[PDB]
């Protein structure tokens, strides 16, 4: 009769602790909620019986290898409960078609822009280069953000047909991988262009980027609900919108939903489903946990219309429905490797749109075709 | 090297007397990056007609391409920068030189409709036939960019 929680140092434990304290008022169930860090990294070293906790939050993406290895329960929700949720949210706690983990919060980039330097930011891709030049006469960039790490440029190369793995009713093809298709390369030859014309370089990282945004050197900049508080404290007027379209269609960033997975070798698997469904995955729960710490955009409907009325998480909400939930495959791993490999080289020009993303194509386990 | 990174910064942030000392300290006006960009691509995107001089004085290759096939000419009318554009024609610019895609300076003068470019490159000899990759010319830019005008003049293919 003891619930063990294991949850980031980054996040709002002191309020997700806070919702313990009234589980074991009403239960009499001992609630321990602890932080360590290299948690992702060890509860599967841990976890692999014996004994580890009860509960672990972590982004979905790292659930599946997780369930791969047989190491979550699976939960079985009621429908009631299910409806409470935003439906995509279950896509991404879902490992061959078996419900692994509890959706809590959603994440995903959006545009960020200098009110000031931009009254209406450009609601397409291919508006920028003119807005660049039309900027860089004022001493201005238009746009400045992290072209190092595929995650960040991803939202444009996927835009027009690109993905990372089929997705077909809670499962993955894992030998369908979409890097190396037309639509992908329209979109990285968007971006290389870009950098050809100098709209921006191939150097800029995420320092970089965000020091440039937050001196209003730049316009805007592409990045999420974890660089607003620095935003805050340049006092930059800025707000926060959907990304731009790319050929009529809306640009694809990869959604991140932190959640709640069940050890599947815990002996009170009830208790933390009790826990879950009925404590933190409430109202008044969730919102115990934000007031520690901002969750950002929320998978409960309910709770999620409220946060809703602050117009950046409307928009990290819109952006993330127009995404593409991040494959919590193991064959992720070599994505991420492959393509951060094929955006850099091409951007450089040491390798052509093609070829990069051909060798992209084979290096994440997909066929060339 | 030291001073090779500090010309190129130099001549894209227009700081003219920055330029002036390095290039008395030793810096080599050729001087490229990783990607094949001199300082005279940069001067040229940027701008900077004095600093632009100032190089070519220096013995600058007015025909320097980089890693995309853009000289600094590509870079010039791209960004509608005419004073820079005469400049480099008449220090030698390849008036049809070709970047990896086959664009000429013509093409991307074009993209923006910048007529007075588009004339004296024209006047340079411009190829107006030239064709690209994607088999387009010109002509062929500036419909896809909608620049009716510039159209409509390019019709003397």
């Amino acid at each position: 009769g003891k619930l063990v929680i294991w949850i980031n140092g980054d996040k709002g434990y002191n309020g997700l602790a806070e919702v313990g304290k009234k589980f074991e008022k009403d239960t009499g169930i001992k609630v321990t909620v602890e932080h360590p860090d290299k948690l992702e990294e060890k509860f599967p070293q841990v976890a692999a019986t014996g004994d580890g906790p009860d509960i672990i939050f972590w982004a979905h993406d790292r659930f599946g290898g997780y369930a791969q290895s047989g190491l979550l329960a699976e939960i079985t929700p009621d429908k009631a409960f299910q409806d409470k949720l935003y439906p995509f949210t279950w896509d991404a706690v879902r490992y061959n078609g078996k419900l692994i983990a509890y959706p809590i919060a959603v994440e995903a980039l959006s545009l960020i822009y200098n009110k000031d330097l931009l009254p209406n930011p450009p609601k397409t891709w291919e508006e920028i280069p003119a807005l660049d030049k039309e900027l860089k006469a004022k001493g201005k960039s238009a746009l400045m953000f992290n072209l190092q790490e595929p995650y960040f440029t991803w939202p444009l190369i996927a835009a027009d047909g690109g993905y990372a793995f089929k997705y077909e009713n809670g499962k993955y093809d894992i030998k369908d991988v979409g890097v190396d298709n037309a639509g992908a390369k329209a979109g990285l030859t968007f971006l290389v262009d870009l950098i050809k014309n100098k709209h921006m370089n191939a150097d800029t990282d995420y320092s970089i980027a965000e020091a440039a945004f937050n001196k209003g050197e730049t316009a805007m900049t592409i990045n999420g609900p974890w660089a607003w508080s620095n935003i805050d404290t340049s006092k930059v007027n800025y707000g926060v919108t959907v990304l731009p379209t790319f050929k009529g269609q809306p640009s694809k960033p990869f959604v991140g939903v932190l959640s709640a997975g069940i050890n599947a070798a815990s002996p009170n698997k009830e208790l933390a489903k009790e826990f879950l469904e009925n404590y933190l995955l409430t109202d008044e729960g969730l919102e115990a946990v934000n007031k520690d710490k901002p969750l950002g955009a929320v998978a409960l409907k309910s709770y999620e219309e409220e946060l809703a009325k602050d117009p950046r998480i409307a928009a990290t909400m819109e952006n993330a429905q127009k995404g593409e939930i991040m494959p919590n495959i193991p064959q992720m791993s070599a994505f991420w490797y492959a393509v951060r490999t094929a955006v850099i080289n091409a951007a450089s020009g040491r390798q052509t749109v093609d070829e990069a993303l051909k060798d992209a194509q084979t290096g994440s386990g997909g066929t060339p075709g | 090297s030291d001073l090779g990174r500090k010309l190129l910064e130099a001549a894209r942030a227009g700081q003219d007397d920055e330029v002036r000392i390095l290039m008395a300290n030793g810096a080599d006006v050729n001087a490229a990056d990783n990607t094949g960009t001199t300082p005279l691509h940069l001067a040229a995107y940027s701008g900077h007609l004095e600093i632009v001089e100032v190089l070519l004085k220096h013995g600058a290759d007015v025909d320097a391409s980089d890693v995309f096939g853009y000289t600094p000419l590509h870079l010039a009318a791209y960004w509608g920068h005419l004073e820079i554009v005469e400049v480099l024609l008449k220090n030698g610019a390849d008036v049809n030189a070709m970047d990896s895609d086959g664009m000429t300076p013509l093409h991307l003068a074009a993209k923006w409709g910048y007529l007075e470019i588009v004339e004296v490159l024209l006047k340079h000899g411009a190829d107006v036939n030239a064709q690209d990759k994607f088999g387009k010319t010109a002509f062929d830019i500036s419909i896809d960019n909608g620049n009716e005008d510039l159209a409509e003049i390019l019709q003397k293919l």
